[PDB]
């Protein structure tokens, strides 16, 4: 459940693999357009690992298609996230979310 | 400031004097106009009856708030008709009586289908003519009804007052009265005769 | 209040009408409280059913245009929430619209969209050319009914259905709206009612009485005028903003490099900051 | 008090008219006579200048006479445009009349 | 329920003075096309992403202040429905954004190049990335008011306008029909960038406040001239109607003469050669009666403004001197032209005003005659494509042309009043137009 869309090319080669951190920016909004969460805010880029689950699922296949320094918009069904649980206080339940993820580098 | 209504009758309570012309005999050289637009307005009212959302009917009653006894052609009696032709006969005789001749240039000739409207223009000449006959409407009217008024000596009714004194809202009454009557004559081409003064030269 | 035989109210009347100094002029009115299409739409006596007035997505509500105030001035629909058009010659064609067309490689339409942010019928349109007696015994009643789960506006005169019709897209907020030029002591009324199968408009605005059949009134809906000017704040700094002609073949260059920012405020149910 | 009594100008243009007919009054002393025109001249100073046209109507009919009726009415006259004359001259007219 | 918060930031609107519409009698074209170049975007020069618009927006509607508004606030083209805007990715309009569908899609980024094409005969904007087509048109908008070209903005951006001409040479050919709008520039006025409805701008010794601006409308483009349909004009001016024609043609033959005309079988302005420029009655007839239908409405539009007119004096007609182009200033033929001489003649202060509203009316007339032929105003004249310079309403007409047809109303005037006409000034009646 996670479409991806592109906003800027990246380099086109260089994709992320299991066991790779990655360097990313992104801002969360509901796909109604309301905004949640942004690294951009906190001027602090987001890492993490492919393949440790750390992030919901989503994201697991979304930034596996990025490329290094691409920027694309990740839309992504609820199941996919939260689902029917949601995020309590932020994330209402059967929420869409929609994520715009810049692929800063790969470590 | 300008006047819009540049005229003035230099006459002289109020007494409205009429206009004498039963003395003088009326010329019936021009019948075919006479008789026709008499019933021709009562004619007219057959149109307003379909305007009021209300139709004609036969049978006397104070329930249509209408007229009671305005019936079609084919059943009209001719009592009414040869009645209502009086305000007319009296009108046509008016208008003539100013010194004013009428002559027919042409020569011609249950819905009142050519409709009889007031909303147009006309020249000044004609149409000052038409609020002078307009006058002689309210003054006939203010003399038939001060006459059951003077019986008291107390008092006078509000529009009892000169033409040219009272205002527009309750002069439309005899005004479209009047223009009615010259609209009819408007189409049909009556040349009736017996000043170009510009705005500048009317300013106070 | 809603009585027995009639639902709560919203009755407009105009204070001064008939008397010197009075304003006589367009008005625009609207509800204080929208109503939200679903995120996602369907793919494809007189009493209600139970079960189908608990699953339906329709909602209803009536404009009543008394007696003497003419038809020919009044519209009544729906406005986005970003209708600003102060208009006092206001008609059907000053509405504003556009239709965004899309298309694959070589023509071939595939997506045609009309936009638009004011949704009215004309109620010169719901009026027999009768000869005369135009000032009507019975009052006018138009009611508008809203399909959230497909789009579908559709509009009633007096209980016969209309030929007009309007489609919006998802997640559309629109405004009970009337707008009117009065020409009578007593000019609209908005009626909150319902039909048969019908829910009110108090079970779309309101999320405690979405399976609430009964007509409501709640406090906060109220009827809103647009007001032509406002106080606004100037902000404290500017945008510097740099316009020159780089030359013959490069053109006018426009630059701005220094960033400004503001904490801004957003009202949810207006859609304005 | 008749400042803002344009709800009632109906009452108060049959108050004017019947207070004006009580002047033009035979079998009337002097002294009757000017109680009658001292309220007149008062009514007139207050009412505004928009209820005023009936009564001025009147007075067109009568002034222009000038017999020994008419010595109050040209006081009445003179102090109503002396007040007003901006309802009638300025194009904008008086302020909030 | 609760109130929400957020930073944004602010966005501006850069447009080109340069206004187009349609309206019924318009003098002005209906295709026009312009390009903007991005050189630089920083694409988060703050937490939010940099704005940047391009497309087209309506004079009477589209006024984004700064801070609030719509939605989340930074309203630019496309944030409202007087506004229709195109970010590389999606179709701005009703502050919604539509995805559409270009080779290589991808946000505006420098070294992009976009092409707006705007054809009000639809109505329809179409745009164009790199060259290649975008797959999706705004089109059946309004069209009550006038369309400018418009760049919306963040912090942080760097673009320059291609109108054409000497104003920014096309990376791409426009598509064809279509115009520069470097020739909508009007002729009294220069091309410029400037911001939109601003109230506030930089001064010498501090800010300055600016109130409202004035505004063209989309029927300030129609001339409207006078009603000429009463056509009755007196015997004595019937007559001298076609006399005056004749006066007239030596007054412009003379003009020309100065400008270095001389008499030639061919009629060119290059050349410098003119049939006429021999003498009126040498003037051959027909040509003559070119202008004798705008003769007989310069006469007719004296009764048509309310001047009264009638044959004052008929001696004065009879006697009267003949200027006579002097012998050394010869045409090719080497015959003097003779003119009615009136430098006797006077004009009253108000009779120089019905000049002037007699040469506005005399270019109206001309203008909207053209614009029935097909003709339609441009800043570079195209003769085959009926584009003039001067396909304009008087009152936006350059003063340096004004003052031409006043001269020659003025002279005319003067013929008339060298004939001994008595000439009536009207009563001016004011008017209050309220354009906005
Ligand atoms: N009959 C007319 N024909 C052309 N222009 C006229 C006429 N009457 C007035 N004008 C004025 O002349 C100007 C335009 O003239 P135009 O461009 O046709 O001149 P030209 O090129 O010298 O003439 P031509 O096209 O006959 O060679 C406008 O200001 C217009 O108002
Ligand atoms: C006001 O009136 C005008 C104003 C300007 C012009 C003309 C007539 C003349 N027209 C063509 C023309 C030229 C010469 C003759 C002639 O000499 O007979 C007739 C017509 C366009 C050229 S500029």
């Amino acid at each position: 459940g996670v479409q991806v869309e592109t906003i800027s090319p990246g380099d086109g080669r260089t994709f992320p693999k299991r066991g790779q951190t990655c360097v990313v920016h992104y801002t969360g909004m509901l796909e109604d357009g309301k905004k949640f969460d942004s690294s951009r805010d906190r001027n602090k880029p987001f890492k993490f690992m492919l393949g440790k689950q750390e992030v919901i699922r989503g994201w697991e296949e979304g930034v596996a298609q990025m490329s290094v320094g691409q920027r694309a918009k990740l839309t992504i069904s609820p199941d996919y996230a939260y689902g029917a649980t949601g995020h309590p206080g932020i994330i209402p339940p059967h929420a869409t979310l929609v994520f715009d993820v810049e692929l800063l580098k790969l470590e | 400031y300008v006047d819009a209504s540049y005229s003035s009758k230099a006459e002289k309570n109020f007494d409205p004097r009429p206009v004498e012309t039963l003395n003088v005999i009326i010329p019936e050289k021009l019948d075919s106009f006479i008789n026709k637009f008499a019933e021709y307005t009562h004619e007219k009212w057959a149109f307003d009856k379909i305007q009021n959302n209300w139709s004609y009917g036969e049978n006397v009653d104070e329930e249509l708030k209408t007229h009671p006894m305005l019936r079609p052609y084919k059943t009209f009696s001719e009592k009414d008709k040869e009645i209502y032709r009086w305000p007319i006969k009296e009108s046509l005789k008016a208008m003539i009586a100013w010194e004013w001749t009428i002559e027919k240039a042409r020569e011609g000739e249950y819905n009142p289908q050519p409709p009889d409207l007031s909303g147009v223009t006309l020249s000044r000449e004609l149409q000052a003519m038409a609020e002078q006959l307009a006058e002689n409407y309210h003054n006939t009217w203010g003399r038939k009804k001060k006459q059951e008024l003077e019986a008291k000596g107390g008092g006078t009714h509000p529009l009892l007052v000169p033409y040219d004194t009272l205002t527009a809202k309750e002069k439309a009454r005899d005004r479209e009265k009047a223009q009615e009557l010259l609209k009819f004559l408007q189409m049909n081409g009556y040349a009736v005769t017996r000043l170009d003064t510009s705005s500048i030269e009317k300013r106070f | 209040d809603g009585t027995v035989d009639t639902p709560p109210c919203l009755r407009l009347a105009h204070r001064t009408w008939g008397s010197q100094n009075s304003l006589v002029e367009m008005l625009f009115l609207r509800l204080s409280l929208p109503v939200q299409f679903h995120q996602h739409f369907r793919c494809t006596d007189n009493r209600d059913d139970p079960e189908i007035i608990l699953n339906t997505t329709t909602y209803y509500y009536s404009v009543r245009v008394f007696a003497g105030q003419e038809p020919s001035c009044v519209w009544v629909g729906w406005v986005t929430p970003d209708y600003h058009q102060h208009d006092m010659n206001f008609d059907l064609s000053k509405v504003r619209a556009v239709t965004v067309t899309m298309g694959d490689e070589q023509g071939n339409v595939h997506s045609s969209l009309k936009c638009s942010n004011c949704y009215m019928v004309w109620g010169g349109d719901f009026v027999s050319p009768g000869q005369q007696g135009r000032i009507s015994h019975t009052d006018l009643v138009i009611g508008c009914l809203v399909d959230l789960a497909t789009g579908l506006m559709t509009f009633t005169a007096n209980g016969k259905e209309s030929n007009t019709f309007f489609q919006v897209e998802p997640n559309t907020k629109l405004f009970p709206a009337v707008f009117v030029l009065p020409t009578h002591q007593n000019v609209i009324q908005f009626e909150l009612g319902k039909q048969k199968n019908i829910m009110p408009l108090s079970a779309a605005m309101f999320l405690s009485e979405r399976k609430n059949p009964a007509p409501q009134c709640p406090p906060r809906l109220e009827v809103q005028m647009l007001m032509p000017v406002s106080w606004s704040r100037m902000p404290n700094h500017f945008l510097q903003v740099e316009t020159r002609r780089a030359g013959e073949r490069l053109g006018w260059a426009v630059q701005c490099q220094d960033p400004l920012t503001m904490m801004a405020l957003h009202i949810p149910e207006e859609n304005r900051c | 008090l008749f400042a803002g009594t344009e709800h009632r100008a109906i009452m108060v243009d049959s108050m004017l008219h019947t207070v004006y007919r009580l002047s033009r009054g035979r079998s009337l002393t002097k002294a009757q006579r000017d109680v009658i025109e001292d309220c007149l001249m008062a009514l007139c100073r207050y009412i505004r200048p928009s209820m005023l046209q009936h009564l001025l109507r009147r007075l067109v009919f009568d002034v222009p006479i000038l017999n020994e009726f008419a010595k109050m009415p040209l006081k009445l006259l003179t102090n109503h445009y002396e007040r007003c004359w901006k309802y009638y001259c300025l194009p904008t007219g008086w302020a909030n009349f | 329920l609760l109130l929400q918060t957020n930073l944004i930031n602010y966005v501006t609107s850069i447009r080109p003075n340069i206004f187009v519409g349609r309206a019924e009698g318009s003098t002005q074209y209906g295709k026009w096309y312009f390009e903007v170049m991005v050189d630089e975007v920083v694409p988060f020069l703050t937490a939010q992403a940099t704005h940047l618009r391009v497309g087209w927006a309506l004079t009477e509607g589209y006024s984004p202040y700064p801070g609030g508004g719509e939605g989340w606030g930074g309203n630019g083209v496309g944030d409202d429905l007087y506004s229709y805007g195109f970010d590389g990715l999606h179709l701005w309009t009703g502050h919604v954004a539509r995805p559409v569908t270009s080779p290589g899609q991808h946000l505006l980024a420098p070294e992009d190049v976009v092409s707006c094409c705007l054809d009000l005969s639809v109505p329809s904007i179409s745009f164009r990335i790199n060259g290649c087509p975008v797959q999706g048109v705004f089109e059946a908008f309004n069209l009550d008011g006038l369309f400018f070209p418009v760049v919306s903005f963040s912090a942080g951006v760097k673009v320059r306008f291609l109108l054409g001409g000497r104003h920014g040479e096309f990376k791409f050919l426009p598509p064809p029909g279509y115009a520069p709008c470097h020739e909508a520039v009007l002729p009294r006025e220069r091309l410029r960038l400037e911001p939109i409805k601003e109230y506030r701008r930089e001064g010498p010794r501090g800010p300055h406040l600016v109130g409202p601006s004035r505004c063209l409308s989309h029927t300030d483009f129609v001339p409207c001239p006078v009603d000429t349909v009463q056509i009755v004009l007196p015997p004595h001016l019937e007559r001298i109607r076609e006399k005056l024609a004749e006066n007239i043609h030596e007054l412009w033959a003379l003009t020309r003469i100065e400008q270095g005309w001389t008499y030639g079988p061919v009629r060119d302005d290059n050349k410098r050669l003119h049939p006429c420029l021999v003498n009126f009655h040498s003037l051959p007839e027909p040509e003559r009666n070119y202008n004798l239908q705008m003769s007989g409405e310069t006469l007719k539009t004296l009764l048509a403004l309310g001047c009264h007119v009638g044959m004052a004096d008929e001696k004065a007609e009879d006697n009267l001197k003949k200027t006579k182009l002097p012998k050394t200033y010869m045409m090719s033929n080497g015959y003097k032209p003779a003119p009615l001489d009136l430098s006797h003649v006077r004009l009253t202060p108000a009779q120089t005003t019905l000049v002037d509203r007699l040469a506005e009316n005399g270019h109206n007339v001309w203008a909207r005659d053209r614009v029935a032929q097909g003709w339609s105003y441009s800043a570079v004249q195209d003769i085959p494509a009926r584009r003039n310079p001067r396909l304009v309403p008087y009152r936006l007409l350059d003063e340096a042309t004004k003052r031409s047809n006043r001269d020659s109303l003025c002279q005319a005037v003067r013929t008339l009043l060298g004939y001994g006409y008595n000439i009536e000034p009207p009563d001016q009646e004011p008017s209050q137009v309220e354009n906005q």
